């Protein structure tokens, strides 16, 4: 309950910079279910990391399971698909999957390859997958 | 600076000679979105939104909050509840009909 | 913090009446400022962790016991969630008959002015549990049948009665069967002093 | 009680009682009156750095 | 999104009926939540109550990340308030079973749903800060939130933070006022429950003057001293102001309160022979040691000796400890006479 | 391998007048509670 | 699928009380208890209450098959 | 923006619905060279519209381009704010901050 | 995407006309009008069907906002004919969650049309020459318009209001006796379909003549006490006024009742283990409870739990019943044993 | 029989024993108990002695 109360002594230690105006219903992010690389079938949440597609069940039985390349090939279940953490604010077509670290800004491919941090000084800023990112805040 | 500068040129800081700092390290697919907020008309009130994947989310007081269902009792007179005594009332009382066809 | 402040009649007569600077030797242990051992910290090392299993609470070294139970009849416990839109109710009742009910029997009178209270008013779902258990109790137009079916409507559903079997073992009191057990026990105390009166007051003196 | 310095340090009690105190909660009924009761010097704790 | 016209408004609440219960009933996995939560909640209650502990924390758990993983793909919020009552579980399992960093976030969490509700069902801010304006709440009935800020105060003070115990107990204080009244003997049972807790954190001094407030209102809604036929509850309550302020350091003005508690208590138990009478009897003898007072502590001392030998035994502590008082009687009246009759200089 | 398995076939010898039965049971609780006539009479 | 039993159950709630007298006499065994149970690790009684949790989830599947066809 | 109300609100059901910018991009080097020469920082406040000295609503302020208010005279609440004014009577409706 | 799925999709370009027509008129014309409404209309009746009631709402509401923006309000003279159905649909699922003050205008409308089609029809041409009014008189057969009587009757119920639908059952009894016939099994049942709710409304005192006549036009149509052959519904309505004359006091004119529609469940049910004989020994044994015989209704009451234990679930609520009955006959009779213990 | 098991005190109980010997002090309460099948007795035959 830190609140403290200022009282300033001459009138050009203050400055007008915005009036924002709020609403108060609650309000959450764009959760999207893909349907699937190859079916259109099932609630989609299995990924693959190495070939990056979230292609649960359906077809994943059949496709990739060729030879001893397909079976290694880590299927990692839950919904941990780094596409799925909404669109980008200034582009609203792809999905946030890159995150900058430091910036510190949720940059989908079109705003990382020709979007806000491709300038020539942004270059190399460390920028780690979405996923990483949200297990590093829980283990802090 | 990032990453490089900072653990080469603070964790020493020009430090050196003796210090040695330590290691290091139903229910099937439809592509209509299921609906965060349960008011019917909650897709078509507004999008007062300067960004725009953003979906909205029932308030915690007004019309009611998030739960799991488990009470919700509909009107009692109506028949499409669990079995009340009123409902169960006309049990013994024998409705069928004689013969329409 | 505070001070010591002990709590052995002993100890504060001789912080009360014993001067240190009167002997060459002295056990000057109640003139100390020994700190009482903040708050929480005494709950866990004392034993003052669980619920109340016994009518009061002894203190310390004293021997005493510090008395605490009920006195009041409390609402009945309702469950620790309602699923209720608002706007949507009828939270208010039909009245009439009920509180005609409510001034029929006489073991219940302090029950009774509790549902004609406030109580009530500000939470109606505890009155309406309440006036079905004093309904329970009555004593016996629709020939039986109905007076029974009519009789088993009971309330709260599968799930709160659960849920209010936490809010009592919980809740900072006396543990459930404790004020059932002291009810017991000073009725019999009361049967036994009323025994040495009467038949024996009485009875032996104008023989 | 809260009241005297502490003695006796009962590993079954887990607690830092004092003399008067052993007396009371040692003394009952046989069943409890046979805990190993060792002094406060005889505690298991950290023994510290240099 | 095209703005809805007020008759959207007008019926409203109609629409929020009936589309949470049929994606309840039609969904398995909504009535798969109910039911399992129901019998791990059963489990946990017997668990907890009678000896187990630790079967209590893993189906508390359980039904914690259950209803949870519903709670986040039914609807976008995590903390519904509903896992309140598996919450208790939670911290009460953990800080008596014994592992304090992990019951600490749920503490943690069960406090914020907490004063959401204060917030949300007062007039408005008024008191009881910090935890924000709207959030996680529950929709109890206020007699349910009182034993609620009751429990929860109590586990504040099982772990170590008593600044916000006290702080919580004052509210369940002035929160039984809005249900029962300003002079409720339910509101002098709840300013009751405050005191036992001052009392048995060694704060003797801020427990009195809520048990005035306690005697204040027994003393109109129930008997008095004589009152015809009196009450145990006011003899109970005067016995516990004598007992509070003798425990302060003031004895001659709380053997008043010992002698309107034992001639109460003469009358509603009669006999000399029960264990009550000896409670104000062994009162006054303690009264009396504080004082000064010997030869006449003494026989106040062996009456309640000789009755609690032949009633509850030799080895009880109820005798042992007042045969402690019997011995340092004895080294206090040697102290006395060995401080005032040895001054020949 | 052996001497384990040879000697719970002599386990067996004890077991052979032994067949499972057609019984279906499907105990459900039946209440109590009811006029005891016994008392009465 | 809705046909009565000697004792007036549904082939749907006869396996629901069932499930119910099952876990009352599962409550009872733990409770009286043998000393394998105390001798466990939490991994352990994790796995236990994970396996009892799914034997849940599975005890009602197997109710709504036995009710949602009749 | 919207993060800074959630903070300070201590909510997290906020949103920003439209932002006025009454400021100018030179102005806020020259009021933290200002800053600097006395020597401290340049800490928020949040402050409802109709909470200032004289009350102005958002027409007003846009309108006729000036703040009609002493706040040489004026308490500042930092940090943690009071529910606006606009609370009960509409429990979810929109408001106004400066 | 968000595909808005489409019992949705019709919901949003409705309500989109909605406002088309609002701030531009003119750009309106009947054929889309009534396209986009029966494509409303066709969801709602197979969402109704499949339980879905927060969409049967959604989108007969939509369709009402629809309708009264068009001819209610753009070109004055109305002619409205197709209220009735989106309105029963607006009104049914207001009264299942709790309404009682809430669709009042939603019932107001929909009974001041059905008034209108019962005035208009038992008057012959009534409409056409005394006060031509607004509603079509169905447009549609006789037999339609009864069902649809019956509909809203049954929904005052829902809306609490007894006298209003008392009226209601009473021109559902009249106009399906000028569609049948007096004598006809259509007429035996709707005048029985009104005996159900003056059950539900515990009005049993007038709901005694109207069963009597059921049971008179049944023993005209099926057969007599004797009718060689019973019908198993001149068993049912004689039993049921003996329920009636039963639950209203008057023990006396209940009993030779009750013997004789056990005696027909003889012929139809030539057993003893069927919930038919088994809820008249019910009846049978409280007669002969209250009137004495402490150790004669004990046999009927251990008549019928044997059975309901055996048939239907222990927690069932006919099969407590009994339970709580037993209860009470273990209570009377230590009350007539300790009165029989002071007069010894 | 005994029914429950105090490991502190290392000693088997009853019902009506349990809440006379721990349910006098208060130091003698906060003893876990747990059921009598955990008791360390049922091990035994000694067969030394």
């Amino acid at each position: 309950a830190y609140r403290v109360l200022y009282r300033l002594k001459r009138a050009d230690q203050v400055l007008p910079t915005a009036v924002l105006e709020f609403e108060m219903k609650p309000l959450r992010i764009q959760v999207r279910q893909p349907v699937c690389e190859m079916c259109e079938v099932l609630p989609a949440t299995l990924y693959c990391p190495a070939d990056r597609a979230q292609l649960c069940d359906t077809c994943d039985e059949r496709v990739h399971s060729a030879t001893r390349m397909l079976a290694r090939h880590v299927r990692v279940p839950a919904n941990h698909s780094p596409l799925q953490f909404g669109s980008c604010p200034y582009h609203p077509s792809e999905m946030i999957d890159s995150v900058c670290m430091t910036c510190f800004v949720a940059l989908c491919p079109h705003c990382i390859l020709i979007g806000s941090h491709s300038a020539a000084d942004f270059s190399e800023h460390p920028l780690i997958s979405t996923l990483d990112a949200y297990k590093m805040v829980m283990q802090d | 600076i990032s990453y490089e500068e900072t653990k080469a040129l603070a964790r020493f800081k020009g430090r050196g000679r003796e210090y040695i700092p330590p290691k290091l390290t139903e229910e099937t697919l439809t592509l209509v979105h299921h609906t965060a907020s349960r008011n019917p008309l909650s897709p078509f009130t507004e999008l007062h939104d300067p960004i725009e994947n953003r979906e909205y989310a029932d308030s915690w007081r007004c019309p009611a909050p998030p739960s799991l269902g488990s009470g919700f009792r509909y009107s009692e007179q109506s028949g499409l509840n669990s079995p009340t005594p009123s409902d169960a009332m006309a049990s013994w009382f024998k409705h069928k009909k004689a013969d329409e066809t | 913090p505070d001070a010591w402040h002990p709590a052995s009649p002993s100890l504060i007569w001789e912080r009360n009446s014993t001067n240190v600077g009167t002997r060459s030797t002295a056990n000057v242990f109640p003139f100390e400022r020994i700190q009482a051992t903040q708050a929480s910290e005494t709950r866990i090392l004392g034993g003052y962790t669980e619920q109340l299993t016994a009518p009061f609470e002894r203190v310390g070294a004293t021997s005493e016991k510090f008395a605490y139970n009920a006195c009041a009849t409390t609402l009945p416990y309702t469950g620790l969630w309602h699923d209720e839109v608002t706007g949507i109710s009828d939270p208010t009742l039909d009245s009439k008959q009920l509180e005609a009910l409510q001034k029929t029997p006489a073991s219940r009178a302090a029950e009774a002015a509790l549902l004609r209270s406030q109580a009530a008013k500000v939470c109606p779902r505890a009155a309406k549990v309440l006036l079905e258990e004093l309904t329970r109790d009555v004593p016996d137009q629709a020939d039986l049948q109905e007076r029974l079916f009519t009789k088993n409507k009971e309330y709260l559903s599968d799930d709160e009665r659960v849920e209010n079997f936490l809010l009592a073992t919980v809740q900072p009191g006396l543990a459930l069967g404790v004020a059932q057990k002291a009810e017991k026990q000073d009725q019999r105390n009361r049967r036994r002093g009323q025994a040495a009166a009467e038949a024996k007051a009485k009875a032996i003196a104008s023989f | 009680c809260q009241d005297n310095p502490a003695c006796i340090w009962c590993p079954a009690d887990a607690a830092r009682l004092c003399a008067s105190c052993d007396e009371l909660i040692h003394q009952q009924n046989r069943l409890v009156s046979r805990h190993i009761r060792v002094p406060l010097n005889e505690m298991p704790r950290a023994f510290g750095t240099c | 999104g095209f703005k809805l016209s007020p008759e959207h408004q007008r019926v409203a609440e109609a629409l929020m009926l009936l589309r949470r219960l049929e994606d309840f009933r039609g969904s398995v996995q909504a009535g798969e939540v109910q039911r399992i939560r129901y019998l791990l909640r059963v489990g946990a209650t017997e668990a907890f109550s009678q000896q187990r502990y630790s079967d209590a924390m893993l189906q508390a758990l359980h039904s914690y990340l259950l209803a949870k993983s519903y709670y986040t793909a039914y609807q976008s919020a995590p903390l519904e308030g509903e896992m309140v009552p598996e919450l208790l579980l939670l911290v009460k399992c953990c800080g008596l079973a014994g592992c304090p960093d992990r019951g600490q976030e749920y503490l943690k969490e069960l406090r914020y749903i907490v004063e959401n509700t204060l917030i949300a069902e007062a007039g408005g801010s008024a008191a009881g800060n910090r935890g924000s304006l709207v959030g996680p709440i529950m929709r109890v009935e206020k007699h349910v939130l009182a034993s609620v800020v009751s429990s929860l105060a109590e586990l504040c003070s099982l772990y170590n933070q008593p600044d916000d115990a006290r702080l919580f107990y004052e509210k369940y204080v002035i929160l039984t006022k809005d249900v029962y009244g300003a002079d409720s003997l339910a509101v002098s049972d709840a300013l009751n429950t405050v005191a036992l807790y001052f009392f048995r954190t060694r704060q003797y001094g801020q427990a009195l003057p809520l048990v005035e407030q306690v005697l204040a209102i027994r003393k109109k809604h129930l008997g008095d001293f004589d009152a015809a036929e009196p009450h145990a509850r006011v003899a109970d309550c005067y016995a516990n102001i004598g007992l509070l302020h003798r425990l302060l350091g003031h004895p001659t003005e709380a053997f008043p309160c010992v002698l309107i508690a034992l001639d109460m208590r003469m009358r509603i138990y009669q006999t000399r022979e029960t264990s009550g009478v000896q409670d104000l009897v062994l009162a006054l003898g303690c009264l009396q040691h504080q004082a000064g007072h010997f030869r006449a502590a003494l026989e106040a001392y062996k009456e309640v000796w000789t009755f609690r030998n032949n009633t509850l035994g030799v080895t009880h502590p109820d005798t042992v400890n007042v045969e402690l008082l019997l011995r340092q009687l004895e080294k206090d009246l040697a102290a006395q006479m060995q401080e005032d009759k040895q001054r020949f200089v | 391998h052996s001497v384990a398995r040879v000697r719970a076939l002599y386990g067996e010898e004890w077991r052979s007048l032994m067949v499972p039965s057609a019984a279906i049971l499907p105990y459900v609780d039946v209440e109590v509670t009811g006029p005891d006539t016994l008392k009465l009479a | 699928f809705v046909r009565k039993t000697k004792k007036g159950y549904t082939p749907a709630e006869l396996l629901s009380h069932l499930w119910e007298r099952f876990f009352q006499t599962r409550n009872e065994v733990v409770e009286q208890s043998e000393l394998r149970l105390a001798a466990l690790s939490h991994q352990e009684r994790q796995e236990i209450e994970t396996g009892w949790k799914v034997a849940g989830q599975l005890a009602y599947r197997l109710i709504e098959l036995l009710r949602a066809g009749g | 923006w919207e993060y800074w109300i959630q903070l300070s609100l201590f909510t997290a059901d906020l949103h920003i619905v439209g932002g006025w910018n009454l400021a100018t991009p030179a102005q806020q080097q020259l009021f933290d060279a200002k800053a600097s020469a006395l020597k401290g920082p340049i800490v928020y406040s949040f402050l409802d519209l109709n909470e200032l000295e004289t009350p102005q609503s958002l027409e007003n302020i846009i309108a006729e381009k000036r703040v009609k208010s002493d706040w040489r005279k004026q308490i500042f609440p930092s940090a943690e704010c009071r529910p606006p004014f606009g609370f009960e009577g509409n429990p979810s409706g929109t408001f106004h901050v400066m």
